RNA sequence: AUUAAACCUUGUACCUUUUGCAUAAUGAACUAACUAGAAAACUUCUAACUAAAAGAAUUACAGCUAGAAACCCCGAAACCAAAC
RNA sequence: AACGAGCUUGGUGAUAGCUGGUUACCCAAAAAAUGAAUUUAAGUUCAAUUUUAAACUUGCUAAAAAAACAAAAUCAAAAA
C-alpha cells in the first residue's frame, strides 16, 4: 500500500538491502497497483525498516 | 568401379592440407605445465557473467502510463 | 446456422485468378485450380534459383563462340585474363563480345598475349626476367 | 507468377533525367474523418508532418479533406497518368509518413 | 459462392431507448442498500438457473431436479437421455485422465 | 431463366448525321422450349452461319431432321419482323450473322432396367437463336497464299532480338 | 497524485475505451489452423 | 573504351582518367514475388511475398583526361 | 565398431625435411593458429561434430585464431582431416589500440596492421 | 522465359497411410451449401483484500477470493422389450 | 424378393483397444520405434526421453597417474 513516488521507494529499498545482499536486489515496481516486488525473502528487515521511517 | 583421375586428385590435394596440418600441431609454444592458470582469471569471470544472467529472471514493471494511453484512442479533433 | 462465412467468394478468387491462363478444368475448378496453382508457386520459387545458373552458362557459351573467332578457348581466355589484374566479369565481357567487337579482340590478343608469357616463363626456369604483361600492380 | 502476370522493360517517362529532374508525383489527397479511432494516426500527420512535406515538394498539390469517414483514404496521382490508392485506416504516423514519402520518390 | 446482388435494409439502433439507457441500474442493490437483497435476485430467466451457473450436465439434473416433476412426456424423455449420454462422455470419454 | 435475346430488338440509336455510312439493321429472334437436342441442333444452326437468308431456307427444306422444320419457321417468322417493324427494304437482303442453340429447362424421368435397377432419364428441351443483319453475306473465307506464308516467315525472322543481353 | 492529473488531459473514459489488464487473458486455441488442426493433439 | 581505343584498370582506373556522373531517377519496390517452398502439406496459404527497394540511376556523363 | 582413434606419437614429430619444405624452425614456435573448417561435419561422428562447436568452426571459410598449446592442439588433432592449420604471422608486430582498426588479415597468413588499399608505389 | 500462344530448358498429381520410402495401396467426375475438441482436481497468468480471505456452511503456519486458460465426428455384426 | 432364425418401433447418440475423416496464417522447440508389467504384444500404465516455467551453480569436451580387471570403455586431481 504505497502511495507517493513509487520510485523513490524502490531507491531507498535497493540501497538499505544492498549491503545485505553484497549486490543490487531485484525488484519489480507496479505502478498501477501501487505494490513493490523484491526478490528474495526480506519481510522482517522491511518491517523494522518502515517502522523507523514512522509509517 | 574405376576411380576417375579428377577424382584421385581432389583426394591427394586434401592429403597434402591434412599433412601440413601434422606439422604446425608438432611445436607447441608452451608445455603442459606452462599451460596451467595462465588463464584463470578470464574463465572464472566469464562463468559468473552466465550465472548473473541466469539468477536475474524477475518480472517487468508495470506503469500507469501504459494503462491511461489507451484512452488516446478516443482522441478527437473538438 | 447461428455463424456462417460470409467471405468465400473472395477466398475463392484468390485462388482462381492465379489459375485463369491454365488450360482445361485447371483454370475454373477450384478442387482443382488450387493444386495447380501450389505446383506453379512451388515451380516459380525455385525457377528463381536456376534462372542465375542458366543465364552463367549462356555466357560461356556466348563467350566461347567470341574467343574461339580469335583463335582461343574459353579457359585460355578467362584465366590469362585474370593473369593480367582484369576483373572483368562473364556477364560484361558478353556484352563486349556482341557490342564491342573491336575492344574484345584487344581482349582476346592481350589474353594471347599473356598465355605466351606464361609458356615462355615455365620453360625460363626462373633465370629468364618475367614478362611486360606479367607483371603485377601490388597494393596495400 | 511471372507467366500468369504482365512485364515491361526499364523505362523512364520522359527521359526524366537527361537534361533536367522532374517528381512524377503531382497531387496527394488525405481524407480525413475529425472524429474517428482508426483515423487518428492519419490526423497527427496532418497536425505535425503534411506542412513539412509539402514544403519540400513544392511540386504535389497537397489536398487535405477532413469529413466524415470510415477509412482514410490517399489517392496519389503522377505526370503520366497513373493513379495509385492507399488505406490508411489505423496506421500510426510514422507509416503514413513513410508511405507518402514512397509516392512521392 | 454467391453473393447478395443488393444491400439490405440498414439497421436502426436506438441506444438510447429505456431498456438501453437504464441498463445495470440497482446492480449495486446490496451494498448500496444495506444488503437486504443479493443482485442475483434481479436475474430473470429459468427457474433453475436464475444465479446460478454450470456446466451441461449440471444444468440437465438442475432442470430436472427444478422442474422435472412438471415436464411433459417427450420432454423429459429426452432430457433424461440427455444426462445419460452427457454422464457417460465426462466420466468415460476424454484426453486426459 | 433470363430473356435477354428478346430485348436486343427494342435498343434505339440516336438519328446518324448526313456523313456517316448507313447502319445496317439488325434483328434477334428466338424459340425457347423446343423439344430437341441443342447437341443435335447445333448443327442446323452450324450449317447456316454466314448464308443468306434465301440460301439458308433452300438448304433447311431439304434436310430431314426434325429442327430443321424448327429453324426454318423462326427463320421465315425473323424475316417478316425485319421488313415490317424493322426497316428493313427487301426480304432477300438479309443474312444468317449468328446461329446457335442453347439448354432448356430439362424434366427427370425413370429409365426402368433389367432387375428393379432404374436410370435417370433427360427430357431435353433447347432454344434456338438467331441474328439477321440486312446486306449481302460478307465475302467467303480466302486461303492464305504461299506469298502469303513466306511473308510472315520472314516477319518473324526479323522480329527476333537478342536475347538476355543488353 | 499526478496520475489523476494525467487523467485530465487525457479523453473521456467510456464503454468504447475500455480494456482488461494486460495479460489477464490467454488466447482460447480452436483445432481450425494447421498448427493445432489435422490430428488436433491427438 | 571508344571507337578507336580502350583503357583497362588493373583492377581499376585512376580517378584522374575517367569520371563518370549518374543521377537518381527513382526509388522504388520490386513487384510482389512469389517465394513458396514445397512441404508436406503444402497448401496454397505457406506463401511469401518478397517485396525489395529498388533504385534507377540514369548515366549522364562518360568523361576521360589526357592522363595517361 | 567405429570408435575414437589414438594417433601414434611419431606423426606429430617432424623431419628435418619438414621444416624446410613448410618454413617452420623448430625453435620459436609460432604463438597462434590460423584455423579454417574447409568440410562438413555432417556424415561424421558426433565427437567431430562436438569439437568443431567447441573450437569454433561452425562456419566454413571463416578463420578462428586459437593458442598454440598442447591442450587446445589435442582438440585439433581431433578434426586434423576437416580443418587447414596456417601459422598466424605479424609483419609489422602485433596491432595496437591505435591500429587495432586498420588490421586486415591476408591469406598468406599475415597480420598486417595499416591496410591502405592504394596502390604500393 | 521470350519480340513471339505452342517449339527451347527445368519438372516422377493430391490426400491418407505405410519404416521418415512412392512407379506402392486406399479416397476424390465436377460445382454449391452443409459437415468433426466439450468439462477446471492440480498447475500458470491477471487483479481485490491480506494473518486473514469469501455476500452463512469453506480454506488458511501468506493465504484466500474472483477472472482468464481443457479434454472430436461418422460406421458394425449383435442383445433385450413390446407390437405387426 | 438374401432366416443358423422374421419385420417394425423403442432401449439407442448400443458398443467398437478396429477402418475412415477431423476446416486460417506466422514463429519457435522436438522425441524414437529404448527398459518393465499386462488374457499383453493392432492397446495401455510407469521408467526413460522431450518440453514449458521457475530456483541457483557449475556443466560439456577432455581427463594424468591407479587402482578394479585379466597381468575401450567404467571411474575423473589439476588445466585448457
Ligand atoms: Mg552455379
Ligand atoms: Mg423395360
Ligand atoms: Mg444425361
Ligand atoms: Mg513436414
Ligand atoms: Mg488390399
Ligand atoms: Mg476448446
Ligand atoms: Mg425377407
Ligand atoms: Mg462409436
Ligand atoms: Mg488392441
Ligand atoms: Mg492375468
Ligand atoms: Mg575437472
Amino acid at each position: 500500500k504505497v502511495e507517493g513516488d513509487i520510485w523513490a521507494l524502490q531507491k531507498d529499498v535497493e540501497e538499505f538491502l544492498s549491503p545485505l545482499l553484497g549486490k543490487t536486489p531485484i525488484t519489480q515496481v507496479n505502478e498501477v497497483t501501487g505494490t513493490l516486488r523484491i526478490k528474495g525473502y526480506f519481510d522482517e528487515q522491511l518491517k523494522a525498516w518502515l517502522l523507523e521511517k514512522g509509517f | 568401379r574405376t576411380v576417375s583421375f579428377q577424382a584421385k586428385e581432389s583426394m591427394i590435394r586434401r592429403l597434402e592440407v591434412e599433412a601440413e596440418n601434422h606439422y604446425w600441431l608438432s611445436m607447441p609454444y608452451m608445455t603442459a605445465e606452462q599451460e596451467c592458470g595462465h588463464a584463470a582469471e578470464r574463465r572464472a569471470q566469464a562463468f559468473e557473467a552466465i550465472k548473473a544472467a541466469a539468477t536475474s529472471k524477475f518480472p517487468k514493471h508495470r506503469y500507469i502510463a501504459d494503462q491511461l494511453d489507451h484512452l488516446n484512442i478516443s482522441k478527437k479533433w473538438s | 446456422l447461428r455463424n456462417r462465412l460470409t467471405d468465400r467468394y473472395w477466398r475463392v478468387q484468390e485462388v482462381l485468378k492465379h489459375a485463369q491462363h491454365f488450360r482445361g478444368r485447371k483454370n475454373r475448378c477450384y478442387r482443382l485450380a488450387v493444386r495447380a496453382v501450389t505446383r506453379a508457386f512451388v515451380k516459380c520459387t525455385k525457377a528463381r534459383r536456376l534462372k542465375k545458373r542458366n543465364l552463367r552458362t549462356l555466357w560461356i557459351n556466348r563467350i566461347t563462340a567470341a574467343s574461339q573467332e580469335h583463335g582461343l578457348k574459353y579457359p585460355a581466355f578467362i584465366v590469362n585474363l585474370i593473369k593480367c589484374q582484369v576483373e572483368l566479369n562473364r556477364k560484361v565481357l558478353v556484352d563486349l563480345a556482341i557490342y564491342e567487337p573491336k575492344t574484345f579482340k584487344s581482349l582476346a590478343a592481350l589474353a594471347k598475349r599473356r598465355q605466351q608469357e606464361g609458356f615462355a616463363a615455365a620453360l625460363g626456369d626462373g633465370k629468364e626476367p618475367e614478362g611486360i604483361f606479367s607483371r603485377v600492380v601490388q597494393y596495400h | 507468377t511471372g507467366r500468369g502476370t504482365s512485364s515491361r522493360f526499364l523505362t523512364s517517362v520522359l527521359h526524366n533525367g537527361l537534361g533536367r529532374y522532374v517528381q512524377q508525383l503531382q497531387r496527394l489527397s488525405l481524407s480525413l474523418s475529425r472524429d474517428a479511432p482508426s483515423s487518428r494516426g492519419a490526423r497527427e500527420f496532418v497536425e505535425r508532418e503534411v506542412t513539412d512535406f509539402a514544403r519540400r515538394n513544392p511540386g504535389v498539390v497537397v489536398y487535405v479533406n477532413p469529413r466524415p469517414c470510415a477509412m482514410p483514404r490517399i489517392v496519389a496521382e503522377y505526370l503520366n497518368g497513373a493513379v495509385r490508392e492507399e488505406n490508411v485506416n489505423s496506421k500510426s504516423v510514422e507509416e503514413i509518413k513513410s508511405l507518402v514519402q514512397k509516392l512521392a520518390d | 459462392a454467391f453473393v447478395r446482388l443488393t444491400l439490405p435494409p440498414p439497421k436502426v439502433v436506438d441506444r438510447w431507448n429505456e431498456k438501453r439507457a437504464l441498463f445495470g441500474v440497482y446492480d449495486n442493490i446490496g451494498i448500496l442498500g444495506n444488503f437486504e437483497k443479493h443482485p442475483k435476485e434481479l436475474i430473470k430467466g429459468p427457474v433453475w438457473l436464475r444465479g446460478w451457473r454450470g456446466n451441461e450436465l449440471q444444468r440437465c439434473v438442475r432442470k430436472k431436479k427444478f422442474v422435472g416433476n412438471r415436464m411433459f412426456i417427450e420432454d423429459l424423455h429426452n432430457l433424461n437421455k440427455r444426462i445419460s449420454y452427457l454422464y457417460k462422455h465426462f466420466n468415460r470419454h476424454g484426453k486426459y485422465r | 431463366i433470363s430473356r435477354k435475346w428478346e430485348k436486343k430488338n427494342k435498343i434505339v440509336y440516336p438519328p446518324q448525321l448526313p456523313g456517316e455510312p448507313r447502319r445496317p439493321a439488325e434483328i434477334y429472334h428466338c424459340r425457347r422450349q423446343i423439344k430437341y437436342s441443342k447437341d443435335k441442333m447445333w448443327y442446323l444452326a452450324k450449317m447456316i452461319r454466314g448464308m443468306s437468308i434465301d440460301q439458308a431456307l433452300a438448304q433447311l427444306e431439304f434436310n430431314d431432321k426434325k429442327g430443321a422444320q424448327i429453324i426454318k419457321e423462326v427463320l421465315l417468322e425473323a424475316q417478316d419482323m425485319a421488313v415490317r417493324d424493322h426497316n428493313v427494304e427487301f426480304r432477300s437482303n438479309l443474312h444468317i450473322a449468328e446461329s446457335t442453340s442453347g439448354r432448356g429447362q430439362c424434366l427427370k424421368r425413370i429409365r426402368y432396367h433389367g432387375r428393379g435397377r432404374f436410370g435417370i432419364m433427360e427430357k431435353v428441351y433447347c432454344h434456338y437463336f438467331v441474328k439477321l443483319v440486312e446486306g449481302p453475306p460478307p465475302p467467303p473465307e480466302v486461303p492464305k497464299t504461299a506469298v502469303d506464308h513466306a511473308k510472315d516467315y520472314i516477319q518473324q525472322l526479323r522480329s527476333r532480338t537478342i536475347i538476355h543481353t543488353l | 497524485g499526478t496520475s489523476l492529473d494525467l487523467l485530465r488531459s487525457l479523453p473521456r473514459v467510456s464503454l468504447a475505451n475500455l480494456k482488461p489488464s494486460p495479460n489477464s487473458r490467454k488466447r482460447e486455441r480452436r483445432p481450425r489452423d494447421r498448427r493445432r488442426g489435422r490430428k488436433c493433439g491427438r | 573504351g571508344a571507337d578507336n581505343f580502350t583503357l583497362l584498370g588493373k583492377p581499376l582506373l585512376r580517378k584522374e582518367l575517367v569520371r563518370v556522373e549518374a543521377t537518381v531517377i527513382e526509388k522504388t519496390e520490386s513487384w510482389p514475388k512469389i517465394n513458396m517452398k514445397f512441404r508436406k502439406r503444402k497448401n496454397f496459404r505457406k506463401k511469401k511475398i518478397i517485396v525489395n527497394p529498388q533504385t534507377i540511376l540514369r548515366i549522364n556523363t562518360i568523361e576521360i583526361a589526357p592522363r595517361l | 565398431k567405429f570408435t575414437k582413434s589414438r594417433i601414434p606419437d611419431k606423426v606429430f614429430q617432424p623431419k628435418p625435411e619438414d621444416h624446410e619444405k613448410y618454413g617452420g624452425d623448430p625453435q620459436n614456435p609460432h604463438k597462434l593458429h590460423i584455423v579454417t573448417r574447409i568440410r562438413s561435419t555432417k556424415r561424421r561422428p558426433y565427437w567431430e561434430k562436438d569439437t568443431i562447436k567447441m573450437l569454433g568452426l561452425q562456419k566454413a571459410h571463416s578463420p578462428q585464431i586459437h593458442k598454440n598449446i598442447p591442450s587446445v592442439n589435442a582438440k585439433l588433432k581431433v578434426v586434423k582431416h576437416l580443418i587447414r592449420i596456417q601459422p598466424l604471422k605479424l609483419p609489422q608486430g602485433l596491432p595496437t589500440e591505435e591500429t587495432m582498426s586498420s588490421t586486415c588479415l591476408k591469406s598468406t597468413g599475415e597480420l598486417v596492421v595499416q591496410w591502405h588499399l592504394k596502390p604500393v608505389e
